[PDB]
């Protein structure tokens, strides 16, 4: 009838209100649209993909041109230390003049929002000194943008559309994609990082207008050339060196010095540059492996055929896991999505331990907020991940493709593999659980000795090896006549000793038994979150409940209340399932990563110690100490500029609630609900005059699976974030 | 800030003038047979 | 079959809504819009006036608050003919009749807020 | 240092050109 | 056997009305209507809520879904022992006529009768979903 | 809605009700400040839920520890 | 409208067909089975898809099935 | 781990003056003879003893006066803690391993009656407390088991879903 699902023909006869929603949620499903076939497939997401990078980079441009025009780069880069970093202006006119004042802050730009991102430390690392510098660098996103724009537009016009075999050259792709997206990428930001940022760093003002006559080494270009590459090293900054300045400058623009700057506790840029500049050779040899149009090289299909055990071990190994992933773009954004993930936490894993940027481990607030926005970016990815394997499985899984190799043997024993992760996840639960509460009972009974504290020694171990002296161990970095001492006494071992045995830093903190119980809650999270989803993908295709499983889809309702009920069956209710058990587990995450940086950062680091090891002092050495200044952002007697987080806070508390609505109350109660409300619009006078095109209909089975869900996690979210910059921010 | 009317203008243009066009732009798509 | 009340089967109740410019017997769709505007966009000016945010200056709420009855009739009026352009692809249930309906509206509308803003200037 | 109104005229003309060409690619992926 | 057809004359059951009957939908695009032939007077549970009394003899009710009047016919035909007939009407005043189709219940086997939707294998015997991808068919169980 | 009604029973006479009667008055368990922040869901959730509930988070070592202990056991 | 299919692992038991509310289901005659009969599903329009024909069903895996497909005013149940 | 024992930590013996101070602070309101003095004095002798009996055990202390277990078997043996882990898992195996094999032997004895399911709900109890006590000698009959190969289902007799 109407026209809207043009892609769904299914979804444009839906005479109901479901056809608005399910022609929204079902858009970029472009292989269940109508009448798609695969080269057209490939191009769509081809533009589609052109189309997020240049959303990406006039995001870019957006925050570079907004710090430029409303921000105070200058007068923070003047003073990194005791200047917060303006994000933007605030312009609302429902603001009453104590907001006015309050989100002022006794300057002269007005109100503005106070940043978090970590974008003024990172602008000023790489040489950004200026307003002009950010608005050229935002002018220059925003080109950049419309030319991908442009590129998304060129390559739909049918002289332009690659052709199917185009996209599925895999060999091509990867050597292309190592060599010069990941290597030679690399090896230009070591340009810029030598060129540039590391003059900026020692006091010396180098832009495009005379970067052609200014020497990044005095030797020039000589050393290299003559393979005596040690001049490069030779003279590195000094320890008393003021970053920006001359003061303390060296003349090194490859060093491996390792440990921290002493004055923004951040990394050497002589030591990113070496490091750029390694990882640039190891990924430009990396991208001459596959064989493309040259007669050299390795081809996939054989790496993958040769490598099966000859025991039988694997049965028939890899064999035919080159089509099988080539041919499946869900086996490959599952694969993408599981290492990108994976990197996103190893990112938030180590900015705060070896922070890149300086003055950034100085600024609280903002290393607490990347940390918690890299680490649940990263459970959502994993989700994600997760997700488009059991897709693959429905969708795009050939069991007779793939007779004997390593996948049809994981579905072949996939009852062993769930039954062991819910025991692993069982075990976990019941002696984590255990521990809390028995110190808890210990606490509440005022006898805190009789608690279990168990030593986390095995880290500790781990602590001492790579140079820790505190715990006593002598192995390794930290034995002074070991041969692992000895190697790297003249390289990366003072700075890294240095670093690592200052507890000033976050490089490789203290742990006791509060840290022993929060790392096995977290290994408890991730086992479960995992199970659920593995369980997931496995069953995907059919269980003993639902043998059928796969001809009805990754995602539907249930199977009807027959053979005992079958409400949450599909895999897709695996993935709705899991993602409470990921924000919970990236809930615990962060809340150890806050509250023991809490502690470092106060000065107090007895306060974890003493009270992490049991949940009644989480809840209120945590959670409610730490939320009064939160909640006072405004009250009877005024406000002040933490006013929009304790909004922000109950906004958040609000959203979650609403969200457990549609997850508690189900369909049928609200069709009924409806079926009245559509009688009551039909006989009133004075409004039945108008009517409704489509017809109200309650919202379906995973539809309010999903929006509750949304809910649930928007205020999850919020919520967080409102209660982390405002507890960081209030004290520091 | 330089060009500081710019808020007073982009702020209501962006958060009510274009939401309604939006709006109703995209009533009158979905609702077109 | 349908059930039949005094509230919805009565003579007088019948008569009241007979007279309305909804319902009444030979008026233009265009009529029936400007009665509707005038009697809603007279009424929705008097919240906005009392209880506005620049409620407690005088001269100003006033003013203000027929700003914002104004821009309701307006945004009400672009509601409504969006609404025409949808429901339609008795002659006030058709595209030129709501068309009519949806003009004679905003006038009516207009009117009724210049009207109750010279009333408190009076 | 702050910025010129001219700059953000201009940022705000090459930001025009951008959207032009976002609403051409959108029409373009449509149909 | 002739399929019936619907005599528009019938009386309806002795009913006050109720909020629960027909909508707008009736008028602009289809109702029901289940007739059937009482034996005697009595009080029957309407499928819209309340108790109506049906008439002796032949008897006419409107419904807005086949549901509804299925329903009331099962009730019917297990309390009452009384068969029924279900007709289609749409707005245009075409009647289509409905239950029983051949004149015998479809739980009664009748010959005449052909199978459709029957697939000449188990349900363990459908072939994978990648089998069928961009192809333009509902499933593994449209092929 | 019965917590709601229970909320309200708990801080209105702690509020208005209950306390001790000195020479100059009476002095309010909570001072009073239901007519002050009631009207606010901040001011119930600070001033009613985070401020009363001190007495139960700190009950530990205490013949009230047994509340605190049913508090976490009860969340 | 949904899609329902029958299996030949069908008993002719009836009950699927007594337990459908619409009358989607009838039996027609069959030789695949002792009861010479095998269940059908001519009137697949009226089908709501509420799955009791499934619950219904004796047989291991199940013989008729219901596969829930584009809906309209009918297959959602909507007296309005 | 940096520790020191408890027997020559400061806050140990810091936290048993403050326990035995606030029972004594309470302590003073009663009468002697009285039963909340003899309770009070009754709790104040096993804080004595419980801080003697941790301090005598070689339990380690961390900064905050409290014992610290060590778990890896290692450093358990070398250095006096395996009273703290190490003994305590092989006393939880065996236990845990007696209770599973008592189940097994019920399930499999109860498989072979005509009603194997009346014997789950209404207890065979002299049964039950027949191979209760049998399951002292656990880890011989399974260690067997495991050997003989009848102590696993073959895979073809265990049902499994369609992959
Ligand atoms: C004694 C000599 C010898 C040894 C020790 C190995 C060892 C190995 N070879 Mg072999 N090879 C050997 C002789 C030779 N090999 C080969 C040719 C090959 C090939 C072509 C391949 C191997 C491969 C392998 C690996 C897997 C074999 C297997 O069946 O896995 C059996 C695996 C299982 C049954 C699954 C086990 C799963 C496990 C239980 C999961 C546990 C997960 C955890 C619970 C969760 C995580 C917990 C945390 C704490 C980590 C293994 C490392 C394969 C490989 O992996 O290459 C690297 C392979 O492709 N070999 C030749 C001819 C050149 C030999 C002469
Ligand atoms: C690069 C990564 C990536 C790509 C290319 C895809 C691509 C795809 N996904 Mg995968 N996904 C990806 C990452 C992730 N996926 C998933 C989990 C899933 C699932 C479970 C499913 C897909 C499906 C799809 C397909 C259809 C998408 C669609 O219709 O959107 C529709 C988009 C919406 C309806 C957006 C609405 C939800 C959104 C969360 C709203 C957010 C609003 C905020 C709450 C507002 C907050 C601010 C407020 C307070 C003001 C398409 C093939 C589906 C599938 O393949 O078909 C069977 C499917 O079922 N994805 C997660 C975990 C969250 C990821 C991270
Ligand atoms: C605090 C909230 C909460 C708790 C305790 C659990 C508990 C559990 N979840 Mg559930 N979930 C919870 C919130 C939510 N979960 C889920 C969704 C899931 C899924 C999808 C899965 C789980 C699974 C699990 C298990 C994880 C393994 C484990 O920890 O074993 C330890 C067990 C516990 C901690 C349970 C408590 C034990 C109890 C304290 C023992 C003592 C009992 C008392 C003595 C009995 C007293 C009785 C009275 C009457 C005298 C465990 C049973 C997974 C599982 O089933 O496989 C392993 C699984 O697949 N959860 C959602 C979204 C719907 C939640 C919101
Ligand atoms: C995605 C990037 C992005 C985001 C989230 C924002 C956010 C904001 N801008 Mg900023 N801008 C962004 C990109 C850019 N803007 C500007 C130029 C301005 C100006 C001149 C002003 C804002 C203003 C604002 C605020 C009020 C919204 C508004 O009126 O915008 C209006 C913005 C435009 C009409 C041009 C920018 C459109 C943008 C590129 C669209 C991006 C869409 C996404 C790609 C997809 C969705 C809000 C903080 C106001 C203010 O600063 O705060 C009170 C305001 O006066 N922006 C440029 C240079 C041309 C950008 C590149
Ligand atoms: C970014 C979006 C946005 C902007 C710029 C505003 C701006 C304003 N709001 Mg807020 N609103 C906005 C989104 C939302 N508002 C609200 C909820 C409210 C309420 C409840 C109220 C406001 C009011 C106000 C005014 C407060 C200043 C004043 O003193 O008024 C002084 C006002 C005048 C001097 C007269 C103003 C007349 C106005 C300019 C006419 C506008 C006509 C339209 C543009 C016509 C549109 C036609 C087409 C384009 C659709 C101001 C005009 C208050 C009020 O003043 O307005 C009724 C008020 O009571 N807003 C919600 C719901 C969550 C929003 C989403
Ligand atoms: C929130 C509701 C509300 C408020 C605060 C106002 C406010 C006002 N109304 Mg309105 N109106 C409101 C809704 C309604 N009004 C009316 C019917 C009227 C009429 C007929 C008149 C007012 C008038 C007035 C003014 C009377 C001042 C006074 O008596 O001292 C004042 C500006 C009078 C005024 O002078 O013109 C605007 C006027 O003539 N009211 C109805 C009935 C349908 C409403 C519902
Ligand atoms: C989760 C397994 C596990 C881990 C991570 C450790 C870790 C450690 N053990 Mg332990 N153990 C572990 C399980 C077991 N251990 C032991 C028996 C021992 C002994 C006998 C010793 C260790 C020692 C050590 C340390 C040095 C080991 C090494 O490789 O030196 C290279 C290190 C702290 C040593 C030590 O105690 O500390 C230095 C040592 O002498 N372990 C048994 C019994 C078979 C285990 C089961
Ligand atoms: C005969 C008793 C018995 C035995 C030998 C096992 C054995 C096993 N269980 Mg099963 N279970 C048993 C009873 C029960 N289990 C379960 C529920 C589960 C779950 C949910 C899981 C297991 C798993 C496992 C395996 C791993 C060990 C474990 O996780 O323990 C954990 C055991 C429990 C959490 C329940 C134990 C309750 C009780 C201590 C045992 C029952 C005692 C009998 C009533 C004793 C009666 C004997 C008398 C009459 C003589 C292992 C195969 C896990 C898995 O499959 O690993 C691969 C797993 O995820 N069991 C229930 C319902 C609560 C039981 C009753
Ligand atoms: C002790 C080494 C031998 C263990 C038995 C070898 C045996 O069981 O063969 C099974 C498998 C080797 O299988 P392949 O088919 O590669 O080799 C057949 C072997 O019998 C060697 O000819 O080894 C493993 O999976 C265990 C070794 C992993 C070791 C990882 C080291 C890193
Ligand atoms: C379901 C499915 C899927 C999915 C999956 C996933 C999602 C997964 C994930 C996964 C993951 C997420 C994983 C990860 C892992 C990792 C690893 C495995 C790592 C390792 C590491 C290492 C080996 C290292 C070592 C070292 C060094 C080097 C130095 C020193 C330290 C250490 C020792 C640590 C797919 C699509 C495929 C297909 C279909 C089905
Ligand atoms: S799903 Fe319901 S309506 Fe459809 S055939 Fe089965 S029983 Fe009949
Ligand atoms: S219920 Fe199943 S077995 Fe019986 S007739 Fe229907 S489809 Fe055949």
């Amino acid at each position: 009838a109407t026209k809207f699902p043009k892609f769904s023909q299914g979804l444009a006869k839906d005479p109901t209100t479901r056809r608005i929603w399910y022609g929204i949620a079902t858009a970029h499903d472009f292989e269940s649209h109508d009448n798609i076939t695969e080269e057209s497939l490939y191009q769509k997401i081809f533009a589609s993909h052109f189309g997020q990078l240049a959303i990406i980079f006039l995001w870019t441009s957006g925050n570079l041109f907004h710090v430029a025009w409303q921000g105070n780069f200058p007068q923070w880069v003047q003073d990194p230390l005791h200047v917060r970093p303006i994000a933007h202006a605030i312009w609302d006119p429902h603001f009453g003049q104590p907001a006015v004042e309050a989100f002022t802050r006794g300057g002269a730009q007005g109100p503005v929002n106070i940043a978090t991102s970590g974008v003024y430390q990172w602008w000023y690392t790489i040489g950004l000194r200026t307003n002009q510098d950010l608005f050229q660098g935002s002018v220059f996103l925003t080109i950049l943008s419309g030319l991908f724009l442009f590129a998304g537009w060129l390559h739909l016009q049918p002289r332009f559309q690659p052709a199917l075999a185009w996209f599925k050259n895999a060999e091509s792709r990867l050597n292309h994609h190592l060599s010069g997206l990941f290597g030679v990428s690399s090896l230009a930001w070591t340009g810029h990082l030598v060129h540039v940022a590391i003059p900026e760093a020692r006091g010396q003002h180098v832009r495009w207008d005379n970067f052609l006559t200014t020497l990044p080494h005095p030797q020039g270009l000589a050393p290299f050339f003559s393979g005596n590459w040690a001049v490069y090293a030779q003279n590195p900054d000094s320890s008393a060196h003021l970053f920006g300045t001359g003061e303390g400058s060296g003349t090194a623009i490859l060093t491996f010095l390792g440990g921290f700057h002493p004055q923004t506790q951040s990394l050497w840029l002589t030591d990113i540059a070496h490091h750029h500049l390694a990882i640039a050779v190891v990924f430009i040899l990396a991208g001459h492996m596959y064989r493309t149009n040259f007669g050299i090289g390795h081809t996939m299909q054989e790496i993958l055929d040769a490598h099966t055990p000859p025991g039988g071990g694997l049965g028939a190994g890899h064999k035919g896991l080159f089509d099988t992933v080539n041919n499946s773009l869900h086996f490959q954004l599952g694969l993408a999505l599981a290492s990108v993930g994976t990197i996103t936490s190893l990112v938030a894993q180590h900015m705060y331990s070896l922070p890149p940027y300086a003055f950034l481990a100085q600024d609280f607030t903002t290393q607490a907020s990347l940390y918690t926005h890299h680490q649940y970016i990263a459970g959502f990815i994993l989700c994600g991940a997760f997700a488009h394997g059991a897709i693959f499985f429905v969708r795009d899984y050939d069991p007779e493709q793939n007779k004997g190799n390593v996948l049809a043997r994981i579905l072949d024993h996939k009852e062993a593999v769930i039954s062991h992760l819910s025991w692993v996840s069982l075990f976990l639960g019941f002696h984590t659980l255990g521990l809390y509460v028995h110190n808890d009972v210990m606490q509440a009974f005022g006898t805190p000795e009789k608690q279990i504290l168990i030593e986390p020694v095995f880290a500790q171990w781990i602590q001492a090896a790579q140079g820790k002296t505190l715990y006593g161990f002598d192995l390794l970095l930290s034995q002074s006549n070991s041969a692992a001492f000895s190697a790297g006494q003249t390289l990366w071992l003072p700075g890294w000793l240095d670093a690592i045995n200052s507890n000033s830093n976050s490089l490789f903190l203290t742990i006791g038994p509060g840290d022993f119980l929060v790392h096995h809650a977290i290994a408890l999270g991730l086992h479960t979150t995992t199970l659920i989803l593995v369980k997931g993908a496995l069953d995907a295709r059919g269980s003993k409940l639902m043998p059928d499983k796969k001809d009805f889809g990754y995602s539907f309702p249930c199977d009807g209340p027959g053979r005992g009920g079958t409400c949450d069956i599909s895999a897709w209710d695996a993935f709705y399932l899991a993602v409470f058990w990921m924000l919970n587990t990236i809930g615990w995450v962060t809340f150890y990563f806050h509250w023991k940086h809490l502690g470092i950062w106060q000065g107090n680091v007895n306060q974890f110690n003493e009270s992490s090891t049991y949940l009644m002092g989480w809840l209120r050495d945590y959670l409610w100490l730490n939320s009064s200044q939160l909640i006072n952002g405004y009250n009877p007697f005024g406000m002040n500029s933490l006013s929009v987080w304790a909004w922000m806070f109950l906004f958040g508390h609000l959203i979650y609630a609403t969200g457990f609505m549609f997850l508690i109350s189900w369909r049928g109660y609200w069709q009924e609900l409806i079926e009245t409300l559509a009688w009551a619009h039909e006989r009133t006078p004075l409004a039945n005059l108008v009517r409704w095109r489509d017809k109200p209909v309650a919202l379906s089975i995973v539809q309010a699976r999903l929006v509750g869900l949304a809910h649930f996690s928007a205020g999850y979210i919020l919520t967080y974030a409102a209660f982390l910059i405002a507890s960081t921010s209030g004290k520091f | 800030m330089a060009a500081a009317y710019l808020p007073s203008v982009l702020v209501p243009l962006v958060g009510l003038v274009f939401p309604a066009i939006a709006m109703a732009s995209l009533f009158l798509y979905i609702e077109k047979e | 079959g349908m059930l039949e009340t005094p509230v919805t089967s009565s003579p007088l109740v019948a008569g009241f809504l007979s007279n309305l410019p909804a319902y009444r017997i030979g008026v233009s769709p265009l009529l029936r819009g400007v009665e509707i505007g005038l009697v809603h966009g007279f009424l929705v000016t008097g919240p906005f006036i009392k209880l506005g945010p620049l409620r407690n200056i005088p001269g100003v709420a006033e003013r203000a608050g027929c700003l914002s009855g104004a821009g309701l009739v307006v945004i009400l009026a672009v509601a409504l003919t969006i609404y025409g352009a949808s429901a339609f692809q008795d002659p006030l249930q058709t595209a030129d009749g709501w068309q009519k309906f949806s003009a004679g509206w905003l006038v009516g509308g207009l009117s009724g807020v210049a009207w109750a803003w010279i009333l408190t200037q009076t | 240092m702050p910025l010129s109104d001219s700059q953000i005229f201009i940022a705000l003309f090459i930001a025009l050109l951008t959207g032009i060409l976002a609403v051409r690619l959108g029409l373009e992926l449509y149909s | 056997w002739k399929p019936p057809t619907l005599d528009p004359s019938t009386p309806s059951p002795i009913f006050g009305g109720s909020t629960g009957g027909l909508l707008r939908k009736a008028q602009i695009e289809e109702f029901y209507v289940i007739t059937w032939d009482a034996k005697k007077e009595q009080v029957f549970e309407m499928p819209t809520g309340g108790a109506a009394i049906m008439r002796s003899g032949p008897n006419l009710l409107k419904l807005a879904r086949k549901e509804q009047c299925l329903a009331l016919l099962t009730q019917l035909r297990n309390k009452f022992k009384t068969d029924g007939q279900i007709y289609r009407v749409f707005p245009d005043g075409e009647v289509q006529y409905l239950h029983p189709k051949d004149g015998v219940y479809p739980e009664k086997v009748n010959a005449g009768r052909t199978a459709v939707g029957a697939k000449d294998r188990s349900i363990g015997k459908n072939t994978n979903p990648v089998a069928v991808k961009f192809t333009g068919k509902l499933g593994t169980y449209d092929v | 809605s019965l917590s709601i009604a229970i909320f309200h029973f708990s801080w209105k006479m702690q509020s208005d009700v209950w306390g001790t009667v000195n020479s100059t008055g009476v002095s309010h368990i909570t001072g009073g400040n239901f007519s002050q922040s009631a009207n606010t869901i901040n001011g119930w959730l600070r001033d009613f839920l985070w401020a009363q509930s001190s007495q139960v988070i700190q009950s530990y070592g205490s013949a009230l520890s047994a509340y605190g202990l049913i508090f976490l056991g009860a969340h | 409208s949904h899609a329902v299919k029958i299996y030949d692992t069908c008993i002719g038991c009836t009950q699927c067909v007594r337990a459908c509310p619409t009358d989607v289901l009838e039996m027609v005659p069959w030789d695949g089975c002792k009861a010479s009969q095998i269940a059908s599903a001519p009137r697949t329009e009226d089908c709501v898809g509420c799955k009791r024909c499934e619950s219904a069903c004796p047989t291991d895996f199940l013989s008729v099935r219901v596969y829930l497909g584009s809906e309209t005013t009918r297959s959602m149940g909507l007296a309005y | 781990s940096g520790l020191t024992p408890c027997s020559e930590s400061k806050g140990f013996a810091k936290r048993q003056k403050n326990e035995i101070k606030a029972l004594t602070k309470r302590l003073k309101q009663y009468e002697e003879g009285s039963a909340p003095s003899l309770a009070l004095k009754a709790t104040i002798e096993r804080t004595e003893k419980r801080f003697a009996n941790y301090g005598n055990a070689g339990l380690l202390c961390g900064t905050d006066g409290l014992p610290h277990l060590i778990s890896d078997p290692g450093l358990a043996l070398r250095f006096g803690h395996a009273g703290e882990t190490l003994i305590p898992t092989v006393g939880f195996l065996y236990i845990a391993g007696w209770i599973g094999t008592a189940g097994r032997d019920y399930l499999i004895a109860s498989k072979g009656e005509a009603k194997p399911r009346e014997k789950e709900y209404i207890i065979d109890v002299p049964l039950a407390l027949k191979i209760s006590a049998q399951g002292a000698g656990w880890p011989f009959r399974v260690i067997r088991e495991l050997q003989k190969g009848t102590l696993l289902e073959k895979d073809s007799n265990i049902t499994v879903s369609p992959r």
